[PDB]
DNA sequence: AAATGCCTGGTCT
RNA sequence: GACCAGGCA
């Protein structure tokens, strides 16, 4: 993630080339999809990006001190004087072509985060493991390689498809199954069963 | 093996509408005062400007993949220098003595107003669009 | 030698503050068009400065760069997450032995800093790295 | 670390608002979502 | 409670629902070995095959339409039309 | 943690400039930016990647054991 | 855990030739040759040579899934002109080019000092 | 609740999702590891042996393999483990749990659950790496983004469970969903965004990218069709190859504000023989709406040929965008030097309005509407007053955007943005609020220890005259802040509160359906509607037509 | 306010009309009030309707005030959804809420209403008056791990 | 000669700015792609760590030393150890480094690349050598020593490419511009006011004429002529990256040939 | 006069404008007694209920009114022939195909609405977060709970 | 009497 | 079992 609330999980890795490239050679380490710009007005994360490139170009630490009179114009005026566009985009070449790209692109240096939390360590994955001893049905966490909740919300959902079989299936036939004897007379599991 | 209309148009105005490569022209016809034309053209491939004198053909000839040069020493209905091809769709009663047709080259638009083209003026897709000097 | 003085938001009722001391001790005797607007200090009556806006802020929101150039929520849902950033938490987590630890194999401190980071050793522990981005629409992915 | 430590926490009319008074002495944006959001403050 | 052929008054259609269990049921018969009342035009998959038995009705089942008060209406997949 | 060996972005070997940085710095009494074009980092893939570098690895090594 | 092995992106596997050439059946003289562990530099550079060839129809290609480093050319060509052929001249067009260009650099770079 | 109702079961797997571009709408990317671990009970037959076998072999560590063989009297034999699980011959009858293999049908879902469309069947396609794989365009049904949500998958295990969700809970089968009677899976993002652009009457495209993209539609002709220009060069226009990806035999009229059979403004929309003939194509036309491209495809070709309408304008359609590029940044949010003079001092009138009320107020001349306090009324006022503020300085701003400007660029597809983020990013953020009035005196008669006692200026109260792009002042901040609390804070209540509705609805309703007499009763039997939504027409198959018996003058009702 | 109203041309036109929206309500006594159209008359108060005009208008309100909920965000939600509701809620002649005082006293079966807030009460005033439960609700069938009255169990298949 | 043609403009040690023109942009790109990532290079593949008291992780520095570059001019004769016939390693395939440092002075001890030690036998091949273009002459820094630490090392660098690993890669810059002038139209800049006052001007305009203000749009025009420059690491000379790309390249182009035949 | 109804008609029309390439140039072979007579005939053919009973002859009659009347008021014998030159053959199609879309749109026997509606309210209600009335949810709660302390009554006269 | 769904993880009796 | 921390919404 950035540093403004906006966080996201990788899509899939592209090698240099693929990559798409800048007349200079340089290449981006991350690529983020415009869209997830507009709503969140996060400015600043725009406004940290024109400050850390000229800030990298002439070695320079990048104040982005809350209340100051530091402005998205002394900046872009400083950015000018580094030889490029004073607002971020630089002509780009597409990496599987080499032809330029028809809509130049907002680049230059992001501080991001590697947040906790990697699919890996999620992947969890189960097909019929454990049991609990009480309920005679999956067990929980996948430390422990247990179940995961099919829990009443999703129920609804089923019976909302009309898929009465699924649901018993579900419902049964995994987790919960268990065959128990009644007495004709007395609906009750008072049926000693002596199987032989 | 045809050809469907002809016409030398003066241009009355030009216009481009927030686009860098089309303009939106309508040019009035010489000799018949009925005929009036409005048509998208790509300024880009072929200019065009205030008053100019602009010749148009139709037709419908010079539907199988589409191929391209070695014809180059072959066909060529080349008498023009700008021409395109489309698709028409509504013809309409501009009412009295007048009526009008559209057509659309993949989004190029041409809106053309007369009578006697009743004939002369295809009834399907078929419709290329051939101008010169 | 009373220069300074601490006040609870109990007696904080009864005093005015000028939040820039500068730009609010100045007598009235242009201004550029791309500085925000601020008002203008109306009050014979200061009777204390604060030492620096920024300080509202604490610990996380003390990293974000401009967050007055951002919409409020997201400025708590980063201070949120800076808490799940790797880096190095301290120099000795080679010899800390406890229940995990993530460490960043090579920590950068940030191209964009706050005047305010210089307190919280962030520089000198950062958790984060300094990417060259590029918000482009490309393979859809 | 360093904001676990300056943590604070409001058991239990309307006290997950960020009230005017807060100005000055609690950070106006760190706290945590839903839950506990407004009730628990970082100084 | 039972009712004739005649005064039938449900829908001559067949549902999706009892579509999709017919042929569920017939896909189940085929996956386990059963007489297969079509010629395959190669077809492998018990379902796809189950399809195309019903596509040519000849899937020996009968639905039976319980009504709300007990009594229902006996209709045979032969008889049901399947637009859908 | 170490001067990273080479540039993430585009691979220029920077691992053998980290010392001759840091002297640039404090004997030849530069700033930070020429100190950088010197040392022929140019461009700012190479340019974040000393500039932002915290030398670690000095701290841990004041650790006895 | 899920990831492949990097080699996979150059070496073919088991069962895997360099090209897989079926006819098309949409077009006459149309054929897509696919192609294995290779990507955009081939794919890319040869459909536009084939494009220099007049009698060449048709020509375009694609990578239907990055994960994966495959792609498919299609070709059509002019009647009694055998796309197979139009591969041919096309790669080795290429292949003279590209020798030329060597040497040409070679020269230059003799005539270099530094 | 969450023993018998709800339960922990078997044949489950849960991961990160990230779209995939490259899949189809209806199928779903599972990460080759889980696919080795979900298994499923097929039974051996002559139609199969030859697979089955040869899977049996591949045991249970490559993928094509399987774990666990089933014989007559009960026996599981764990091909992991099994001196003879080199060895096994199938015998007709037998049970091989199989991998999940590709294509096959499984229940996949996100939650929370509140609609069938959280729970969809997917065709299965293994791939590497390890996060479940969907189409875009699956999107909103799941309401799923990618920012980290995770996703849970349910294998059928019976070959009834299979048909029942092939069947009946598909993928394909739910765009056009009963509850809102229109489709609910548009065209998003990059798609939506580039479509557009693809279609601009400026945009051309020639030979090398046309065969490229007509190719890259897989149900293509292979028949290249005539360039809209054949004169000095062969161009097509976007439109031209987009509706490659339209099928034969949709039609679609649209017509917005100016469109008029010739649309000087690139229009509305007209779609003949799947020949888009002229109108921009964006949100209204691709989007997920009434009249939509895909409410039609769907209906008129089938759902399944709608399924893949998706795919294909999207193949298409992201490839020219990945080859022409789109962007955003700071720039596309900087307004005309004059521009903000202009807005500066739009909102300086304001502010003497405000200040006009006020004195006015003071000196008692008011005049209090009815049944409002002279105090309520004042308020009302400047409330009223900066809130047009706010919205001229911002339609001040939208004007200057220029067409090449991202931001509009992007709400001009309906892809992302709306007036109001423009407005506050680049003119007068706006007045905060509390509790439906402007911030409180949380303080004595102040809202700040920075302001003095009583002062109802717009300053004092949380009018934030800034825009994010020049930054707000620390008063600002604060404020802005306190309304953003106020917002965060209602979330996570909104949910709750709604959470319990959405059962107590569903608990309620639970047993009423729609029996074989037309009739709606629940378990009791008695009778709800004597006809289902009184016409026993299902809400999918609906859609708002005009009845042109009512409307007109009398004159016109009889011409 | 704005109201559509037919001319006398045959076209709808805009004829505004002066409305007073109140904030109080006694719908029993303002309708007698002169004047206004007692045709009209209105309120969202739909217990209230309920009292005075019947409960089939009851219903009515409750739905068009339900829909007003919805639609004011701009969303649709096609009718008879909402109606079904609002029916469901309406049938038993009163105004039926969807909290439990409501639909789970209803008639249904023990195990229904057991899935539901009060599941330990609700199966011992159950018991002690032994309930005969159909077990014929979908809530219930889940309960015993069978096939219900849903889509795939309503009709029944033969051979 | 015959097409494709080149004009170097700088050279060097390590860049070579040159001109390559009349061909087309497709090559021009195969052939950059190809330079960055398919021309192979000896580097380190496999550490074997006996001794590690540092303040760094084993796969840390493992990792390090795999991006140390490495000699690698006669690197096209030796093998790719998954088509030698060895088990695992040997002097056909490999090249095996020895690294031992002991942190011997109370003033630490750095280790530098130039410290791997060459154990296997060349066979007279210029192959594996740690490349250093230091000043002092102390290729890269790849660990720092307390008082008594250890650091006992092995490692065995093999034959690979970019596309395993970007190890592997000899190019780390390459510079590429086509039409410096608008004049092709290939892009649509983003403007405040001039796109020509906003947008900076490339030094590859003085190599070009402008565009002749009222001159109609070059429609039938396509992209010949590009200014490029491939920075090198070092493991390879400059003009060595640009001839290897140049045929690799050209041999992945003739297996596809020699494909067609086999079939 | 836009309410949603099953079978898009002004579609089927379009889909015989170009299925059967009517020209707007040469006359129809319609017959006054062929529209009229059919349109009316067509309304015998849509049925939702099958009784044969005088009660449920009357529902059925009325579950399809409101469809009827968009129905005449499309196939109407001017608009018929002066507004989309249809043809017998065209015009003969556009009818016996209303009538099978029609049964089409009806719903199954089996179709779960009470829950399909539950969540269909439910659902847009979780899409809810913000002139002075009670709204959003906590009024859909006020309602949903029958209660009576409502907080924004009022009473609207004309 | 009730008070979202689901999901992972960590400490202490 | 107690309990708090976190992810999505
Ligand atoms: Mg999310
Ligand atoms: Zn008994
Ligand atoms: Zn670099
Ligand atoms: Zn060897």
């Amino acid at each position: 993630a950035s540093r403004h609330g906006q966080k996201g999980t990788i899509g899939i890795t592209y090698r240099r080339e693929d990559m798409p490239f800048t007349a200079e050679g340089i290449v981006p380490d991350l690529i983020i999809n415009p869209h997830a710009i507009p709503s969140r007005m996060t400015v600043a994360h725009l406004i940290e990006c024109l400050l850390s490139k000229v800030a990298a170009l002439s070695g320079n630490e990048g104040d982005a001190s809350p209340f100051t009179d530091i402005t998205v114009e002394g900046i872009s005026k400083l950015l000018r004087e580094h030889g490029y566009q004073s607002r971020g985009f630089e002509v780009m070449y597409n990496g599987h072509t080499g032809k330029k790209l028809m809509a130049q692109i907002f680049f230059g240096p992001t501080y991001y985060q590697r947040l906790r939390h990697m699919v890996d360590d999620k992947i969890h994955a189960r097909a019929r493991g454990p049991m609990q001893v009480l309920t005679r049905q999956p067990v929980e966490g996948r430390s422990r390689d247990g179940g995961l909740r099919f829990g009443e919300m999703e129920r609804d959902c089923m019976i909302a498809h009309g898929a009465a079989s699924f649901l018993k299936e579900r419902l049964m036939e995994a987790s919960d199954a268990f065959r128990v004897h009644i007495c004709g007379i007395c609906g009750l599991m008072t049926v000693i069963a002596k199987l032989n | 093996s045809n050809t469907l209309f002809d016409d030398i148009f003066q241009v009355s105005e030009v216009d481009p509408g927030r686009y860098n490569k089309v303009c939106r022209i309508e040019a009035a016809s010489t000799t018949q005062d009925q005929c009036k034309l409005t048509l998208d053209i790509n300024v880009e491939l072929f200019p065009v400007a205030a008053q100019d004198s602009l010749t148009v053909t139709i037709a419908s000839s010079l539907t199988r993949s589409w191929r391209p040069p070695q014809a180059g020493d072959r066909s060529l209905a080349d008498d023009y220098d700008y021409v395109m091809y489309g698709t028409a769709y509504k013809f309409e009663e501009v009412s009295k003595d007048l009526i009008a047709v559209y057509y659309s080259f993949g989004g190029l638009l041409m809106r053309l107003e007369g009578n006697y083209r009743n004939l002369n003026n295809l009834k399907q897709e078929n419709a290329y669009l051939l101008i010169r000097r | 030698e009373g220069l300074v003085e601490y006040i609870d938001a109990e007696e904080e009722e009864s005093i005015l503050i000028a939040m820039q001391p500068e730009d609010l001790e100045p007598a009235e005797a242009d201004v550029d068009p791309a500085k925000r607007i601020r008002v203008s200090h109306h009050a014979t009556t200061f009777t204390h400065c604060e030492i620096h806006p920024s300080m509202i802020l604490g610990v996380a929101a003390s990293i974000i760069p401009f967050p007055d150039h951002n919409q409020s929520p997201r400025n708590t849902y980063q201070s949120a997450m800076g808490k799940q950033a790797m880096g190095v938490f301290l120099t000795n987590y080679n010899v800390r032995m406890d229940t995990m630890a993530n460490i960043l194999y090579y920590p950068q401190k940030p191209l964009g800093t706050t005047r305010a980071m210089e307190y919280l050793k962030f520089r000198e522990l950062p958790a984060g790295q300094n990417a060259i981005v590029a918000i482009a629409c490309y393979s859809g992915y | 670390t360093l904001s676990h430590l300056r943590r604070t926490n409001t058991p239990i009319a309307k006290p997950r608002q960020l009230h005017n008074t807060h100005w000055g002495l609690v950070c106006p944006a760190e706290t945590p979502e839903g839950q506990a959001c407004g009730l628990v403050k970082n100084l | 409670k039972a009712i004739p052929k005649d005064q039938r008054a449900t829908t001559p259609y067949m549902t999706k629902y009892e579509r999709a269990r017919i042929l569920g049921t017939r896909a189940l018969q085929i996956s386990m070995n059963a007489p297969v009342f079509v010629d395959l035009e190669g077809e492998t998959d018990p379902l796809r095959i189950a399809m195309k038995e019903l596509a040519e009705k000849k899937i020996p089942l009968v639905i039976r339409r319980y009504l709300p008060d007990g009594s229902f209406e006996d209709w045979s997949v032969e008889e049901l039309i399947v637009d859908l | 943690m170490i001067v990273p060996v080479r540039c993430f972005s585009c691979g220029k070997v920077v691992g053998d400039k980290w010392e001759s940085y840091l002297n640039l710095l404090q004997e030849d009494e530069l700033d930070e930016g020429t100190a950088l074009s010197r040392l022929g980092l140019k461009r700012y893939c190479c340019r974040r990647m000393i500039l932002t570098h915290v030398d670690l690895i000095e701290k841990f090594l004041r650790y006895n054991p | 855990m899920n990831a492949p092995d990097r080699f996979e992106l150059f070496l073919l596997g088991e069962g895997e030739s360099k090209l897989k050439i079926d006819p098309d059946t949409k077009a006459p003289n149309a054929v897509v040759i696919t192609f294995e562990k290779e990507d955009h530099t081939l794919g890319n550079l040869i459909r536009a040579e084939l494009l220099n060839d007049r009698k060449v129809l048709f020509a375009a290609y694609k990578v239907e899934h990055p994960f994966f480093a495959r792609f498919k050319l299609r070709i059509q060509t002019t009647e009694g002109y055998d796309p197979k052929d139009a591969l041919k001249n096309a790669c080795n067009s290429i292949i003279n080019k590209l020798g030329a260009l060597k040497t040409n650099f070679e020269t230059e770079w003799n005539l270099q000092t530094l | 609740r969450g023993n018998l109702m709800g339960k922990r079961v078997d044949f489950s797997a849960r991961t990160v999702i990230s779209g995939d571009p490259n899949l189809e709408l209806d199928q779903v990317g599972v990460p080759k590891s889980i696919a080795k671990t979900l298994t499923y009970p097929e039974v051996v037959t002559p139609y199969n042996i030859d697979r089955l076998t040869q899977l049996v072999r591949n045991g249970p560590n490559e993928h094509p393999g399987a774990k666990y063989v089933i014989r007559d009297s009960g026996d599981r034999i764990d091909l992991r483990y099994s001196k003879r699980a080199g060895d096994i011959q199938l015998q007709y009858g037998w049970k091989v749990e199989r991998h999940i293999m590709d294509n096959d049908p499984v229940l996949f879902n996100r939650q929370p659950s509140l609609h069938k469309m959280s729970m969809m069947a997917h065709r299965v396609k293994v791939i590497p790496y390890s996060t479940f794989r969907l189409n875009l365009s699956v999107t909103s049904p799941y309401n799923a983004d990618f920012d980290g949500d995770e996703m849970n998958l349910h294998v059928p295990q019976s070959e009834e469970t299979r048909a029942e969700l092939s069947q009946l809970c598909a993928v394909p089968l739910q765009i056009v969903s009963p509850q809102s009677n229109k489709p609910c899976m548009g065209i998003v993002q990059d798609t939506l965004c580039g479509i557009r652009k693809l279609t601009l009457r400026d945009t051309f495209i020639e030979l090398d990218q046309v065969l490229n993209m007509l190719y890259w539609v897989p149900d293509w002709d292979g028949v290249i069709p005539t360039p809209a220009i054949i004169k000095p060069k062969p161009l097509w226009s976007g439109k031209q190859i987009l509706s490659v990806a339209i099928p034969n035999g949709i039609h679609l009229q649209r017509f917005d504000e100016g469109t008029t059979l010739l649309s000087p403004k690139d229009n509305g929309m007209l779609i003949i023989d799947g020949q888009i003939i002229f109108g921009v194509v964006e949100k209204k036309t691709v989007g997920s709406s009434n009249g939509g491209l895909i409410h039609v495809v769907t209906r008129e070709k089938g759902p399944q040929v709608c399924a893949k309408l998706f795919g294909n304008i999207q193949k298409v359609v992201n490839f020219w965008l990945l080859h022409n590029g789109f962007s955003t940044g700071i720039g596309d949010t900087i307004a005309d030097g004059p521009t903000m003079r202009e807005i500066t001092e739009t909102i300086a009138e304001a502010k003497k309005k405000v200040l006009d009320v006020t004195k006015e107020a003071q000196a008692n001349l008011l005049t209090a509407k009815h049944g409002m306090t002279l105090r309520e009324s004042f308020e009302d006022n400047v409330v009223r007053f900066l809130n047009e503020a706010r919205d001229k300085a911002g339609r001040l701003a939208e004007v200057n955007l220029k067409d090449l400007n991202n931001v509009k660029q992007m709400v001009m597809a309906g892809s992302k943005g709306s007036f109001i983020n423009i407005a506050q990013m680049s003119a007068c953020v706006g007045q905060q609020s509390v509790e439906g009035k402007r911030i409180a005196f949380g303080f004595v008669d102040r809202t700040l220890p920075h302001f003095s006692k009583d002062d109802y200026s717009p300053e004092s109260k949380g009018f934030v005259e800034n825009s994010y792009l020049r930054g707000l002042t620390p008063q600002e901040f604060f404020f802005h802040a306190m309304g953003g609390r106020e917002g965060l804070i209602d979330t996570a209540v909104k949910t709750a509160e709604t959470g319990y509705i959405q059962r107590r609805l569903v608990k309620a309703l639970e047993d009423i359906m729609v029996h074989y007499d037309n009739t709606t009763r629940n378990s009791l039997g008695n009778v709800i509607q004597f006809i289902y939504g009184e016409d026993g027409m299902d809400a999918a198959h609906i859609e708002k037509q005009s009845l042109d018996t009512i409307g007109g003058s009398d004159a016109a009702f009889e011409k | 306010y704005d109201r559509k109203v037919p001319s006398p041309t045959g076209e709808y036109v805009k004829e505004p009309e002066w409305v007073l929206e109140t904030d109080g309500v006694n719908l029993s006594e303002v309708m007698t009030v002169p004047g206004i159209d007692p045709t009209r008359i209105y309120t969202n108060s739909f217990i209230d309707i309920m009292e005075v005009l019947g409960i089939e208008a009851g219903r009515a309100a409750l739905y068009k005030e339900v829909y007003n909920v919805i639609a004011s965000d701009g969303s649709y939600v096609n009718y008879r959804h909402m109606a079904l509701l609002v029916d469901v809620m309406t049938t038993q002649g009163g105004l039926t809420s969807v909290t439990r005082h409501g639909f789970n006293r209803s008639n249904t079966g023990a195990l229904m209403r057991c899935s539901f807030e009060e599941t330990v009460e609700i199966l011992f005033e159950a018991g002690a008056s032994a309930e005969l439960d159909d077990c014929r609700g979908v809530s219930e069938n889940v309960i015993l791990g069978q096939m219900a009255p849903i889509g795939t169990g309503a009709f029944d298949v033969m051979i | 000669e015959e097409g494709p043609q080149v004009k170097i403009r700088e050279a060097s040690k390590d860049n070579v700015d040159f001109i390559l023109s009349n061909v087309d942009l497709a090559m021009a790109n195969s052939l950059r792609r190809v330079m960055i990532a398919e021309i192979p290079t000896l580097a380190i593949d496999s550490v074997e760590v006996e001794t590690n008291t540092t303040v760094l992780a084993d796969e840390f520095i493992a990792h390090r030393l795999g991006l140390i570059p490495l000699q690698s001019m006669d690197i096209e004769q030796l093998e790719y150890s998954r088509d030698c016939f060895c088990e695992d390693h040997c002097d056909k395939c490999s090249v095996v480094l020895t690294l031992q440092a002991f942190g011997e002075s109370e003033s630490t001890t750095n280790v530098y690349s130039k410290d791997l030690v060459i154990v296997s036998n060349l066979m007279g091949r210029n192959i594996g050598h740690p490349i250093i273009q230091d000043k002092e002459g102390n290729g890269v820094l790849i660990c720092k020593l307390r008082k008594g630490q250890e650091l006992k090392l092995t490692c065995v660098a093999k034959k690979g490419i970019a596309k395993e690993h970007a190890k592997w890669g000899p190019a780390a810059a390459i510079e590429f511009e086509y039409d410096p002038w608008n004049k092709l139209k290939h892009t649509d800049y983003w403007y405040e006011q001039d796109s020509a006052k906003e947008w900076p001007q490339s030094k590859n305009c003085e190599y070009e004429d402008p565009p002749n203000e009222g001159d109609p749009f070059d429609y039938k025009a396509q992209a010949d002529t590009f200014y490029m420059n491939v920075e090198s690491v070092g493991s390879i000379p400059v003009d060595q990256v640009v001839v290897r790309g140049i045929d690799t390249l050209q041999k992945k182009v003739a297996s596809i040939l020699l494909a067609l035949t086999q079939m | 006069a836009n309410w949603p109804l099953p079978v898009n008609i002004r579609r089927i029309i379009q889909n015989a404008q170009q299925t059967f390439h009517i020209d707007h140039t040469k006359p129809s072979d319609l017959t006054i007694k062929d529209i009229v007579l059919g349109v009316k005939d067509l309304q015998e053919n849509l049925l939702v209920l099958r009784g044969k009973n005088e009660i449920i002859q009357n529902a059925q009659r009325d579950a399809v009114t409101l469809f009827c009347c968009l129905l005449r008021s499309r196939l109407a014998t001017r608009r018929v022939l002066q507004e989309y030159r249809l043809t017998k053959q065209a015009f003969d199609w556009v009818l016996s195909n209303i009538e099978a879309q029609f049964l089409r749109s009806v719903v199954h026997p089996g179709e779960m609405v009470g829950v399909l509606a539950a969540q269909s309210i439910g659902e847009p209600a979780t899409q809810m977060t913000l002139k002075k009335v009670t709204s959003g949810v906590p009024r859909l709660k006020e309602i949903l709970n029958v209660a009576k302390n409502m907080k924004t009554p009022s009473l609207t006269v004309y």
